[PDB]
């Protein structure tokens, strides 16, 4: 969302 | 009031714990549980500037703590520690640097390469090798001994100075 | 109007009740039943912000009120109180901090170390010890006297400021 | 070892309590109950003479303390305190002097005029006015700040010196 | 193989059990029944000498076990343990030393003063106090943490060294 | 149609798998199961000569494959691989050479010493040491990086050239 | 990094 974010 | 979040990383038994305790408590701990990860604060004056040090002493658990994740993310500077009489620990450094760059997703993370156990006559990693590595990375290299306190204030304070540069 | 939930903890007789009553009712209580746990509200202006303080005055009796449970859970900040003339109460602080971190399951709980009874000549806990403890925890340390009102508003308001930072 | 009985008088909130606590306890009290009258002792060295200071911090209670009566009677020197940012407190001084002369039934009572809160930029009582008043009374005028300890030792020690002169 | 009979004494909850279990079982016990007195053996190598340590972990029940009686009598060395965050436990040490001298009816009993819980931030017994006490007794003083294993081997091994001197 | 049977040997994780896959599949494998032994064929042109490379990537498992036995026996050339940032892997080389000489029961087995991971800034095995070792053995020494493909064709092709000489 | 552990 924010901190994973796009990342997994 | 400036807080610096410092994260101490490196192979087990290089003296991450001994260094942190030396800085914080002004004594040398010969036996500090290798698995114990903890955080420590200290108010220090560095170049006339009073600051709060907030230090995570990592003990590379593979056990998921929300705090540790937050710490790697929000850690502002990293001491990458090896022992000067431990070649493996030196080989590992590259790994730690890589990890930190990936976590921070940046090529410019304040970092200091620390060669600990400088008090030992049985050196296997020469200073110039360590200096070459630090140079390639464009970061300071400092020799420390947690036993004698050699360069201990230096290591931590240098990381703060690295952070100060980065922020400014 | 923002509510702040504050929880006052500490060894029995250190003045949790006397402090809270001082803040709320502007008088010093000679005798407040050691077992009585209660909550109190007060409207205050802190840094130009009007807020409601919602304070749990803990008494640690072995009768468990649903309000107190809710308070530990939903308590936003904790005054950890000792008396400056009571060494045991100072020793106990660590215990209280531990408990709060466990309840909150967080290493970052807004908290203020409070040395109460600063009016007394019989000091056994020197300020530096208290300051060092607060420093190690990275929280404010405030000296209070429930009797003379010294630092009373300060202790509570400082906790609010700690909460404000944390939330934001 | 000579004991000096000092009595601190002046309008409410001028900092009689803050001054006395500064002298005695070497810190500045944010909140000292305006009504609380107390006495304080401290052993000090003044010009190489070790002496005991015995100080009554008056709070303008009407309500009778045997100690306070005895103190006005047996009080050897009086700090007459005003705040430099409080004109009323300055206007009151004359009243305090009058009262002291009547209690002591003497026009020659060791006394120091003290302008407190000298740290404040919002001065309303100029130094010259205070100097003129002190001159008319033939007593020292000392500027103090209980917050910054400015002139604090000076004010009390000067009163002792006034007493020493009187006794000689 | 030499057996050394070590007896661990001190105020309740100072960590006699936690220390002994750390040495024997290499872990830190959160909860070990304060009243449970047990004996433990461990084979160790100290200065190249393999020896059996036979340790009585006293629990100070006023309840007489034949094992404990035999142990006070046949105990060769005593760890006198306090907690560095427990002033009372430190005040008690003198009492323990006295008792040991009376049991042994000797002024020359191998003994080590141990300040446990050195991992705690709430220190109330400063090291110099402890050092002065140990010095007055002419015995080693060692700081330990049963939690982090700091000084644990050290405390026990030092007592053995004290015994070795005494016997030889 | 000339097939060359090449066998890649060396300490686990030196990059035997990474090198072979690079040569064969033109990409760099971060994770290749340390236990998996596999064979790979590729048609290549070396000095204008088209040949088939038939490469065994050893994983030093124990468990018997008929193919592996045949390969050690009928392996024509051996890449002896170490990592330049892994001292142990270098120390192991002599062992691998010994093994090969025994299998072939010959002093003259086509062989290339390969220092892999030459992309790394953390070098612990200097090139001169590796050159000295290769020279003592009378075999080529080649620096490779499976990550950057540096010297990859070179290592394998050089072994082929060694075999060609030997056959002739 | 921890947040794949090693997930390709
Ligand atoms: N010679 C020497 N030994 C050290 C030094 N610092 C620590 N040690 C020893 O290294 C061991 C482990 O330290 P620790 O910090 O727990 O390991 P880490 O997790 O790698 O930091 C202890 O036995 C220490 O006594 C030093 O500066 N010099
Ligand atoms: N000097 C001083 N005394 C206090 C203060 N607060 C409470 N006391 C006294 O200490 C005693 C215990 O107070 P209490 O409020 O019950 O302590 P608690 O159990 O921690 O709440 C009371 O009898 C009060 O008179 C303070 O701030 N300063
Ligand atoms: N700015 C300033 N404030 C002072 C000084 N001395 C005392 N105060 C403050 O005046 C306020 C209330 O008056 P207080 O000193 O309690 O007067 P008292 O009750 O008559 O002794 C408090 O905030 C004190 O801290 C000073 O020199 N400067
Ligand atoms: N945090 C900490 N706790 C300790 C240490 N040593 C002992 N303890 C504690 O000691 C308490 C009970 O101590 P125990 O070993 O039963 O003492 P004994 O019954 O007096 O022998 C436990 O709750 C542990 O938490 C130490 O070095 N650090
Ligand atoms: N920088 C660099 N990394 C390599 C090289 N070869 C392998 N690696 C890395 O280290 C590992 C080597 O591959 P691996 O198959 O486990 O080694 P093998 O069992 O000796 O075949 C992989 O994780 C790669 O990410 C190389 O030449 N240079
Ligand atoms: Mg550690
Ligand atoms: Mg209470
Ligand atoms: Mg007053
Ligand atoms: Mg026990
Ligand atoms: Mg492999």
């Amino acid at each position: 969302e924010d901190v994973v974010g796009g990342c997994c | 009031m400036t807080e610096y979040k410092l994260v101490v990383v490196g192979a087990v038994g290089v003296g991450k714990s001994a260094l942190t305790i030396q800085l914080i408590q002004n004594h040398f701990v010969d036996e500090y549980d290798p698995t114990i990860e903890d955080s420590y604060r200290k108010q220090v004056v560095i170049d006339g500037e009073t600051c709060l040090l907030d230090i995570l002493d990592t003990a590379g658990q593979e056990e998921y703590s929300a705090m540790r994740d937050q710490y790697m993310r929000t850690g502002e500077g990293f001491l990458c520690v090896f022992a000067i009489n431990n070649t493996k620990s030196f080989e590992d450094i590259h790994h730690y640097r890589e990890q930190i760059k990936r976590v921070k997703d940046s090529e410019d993370v304040p970092m200091v390469l620390v060669g600990n156990k400088c008090d030992l006559p049985s050196r296997t990693v020469d200073t110039k090798q360590a200096q070459d590595l630090a140079r390639s990375y464009g970061i300071p290299f400092i020799e420390t001994s947690a036993k004698t306190r050699q360069g201990v204030d230096d290591a931590f304070y240098t990381l703060v100075r690295e952070i100060r540069k980065h922020k400014e």
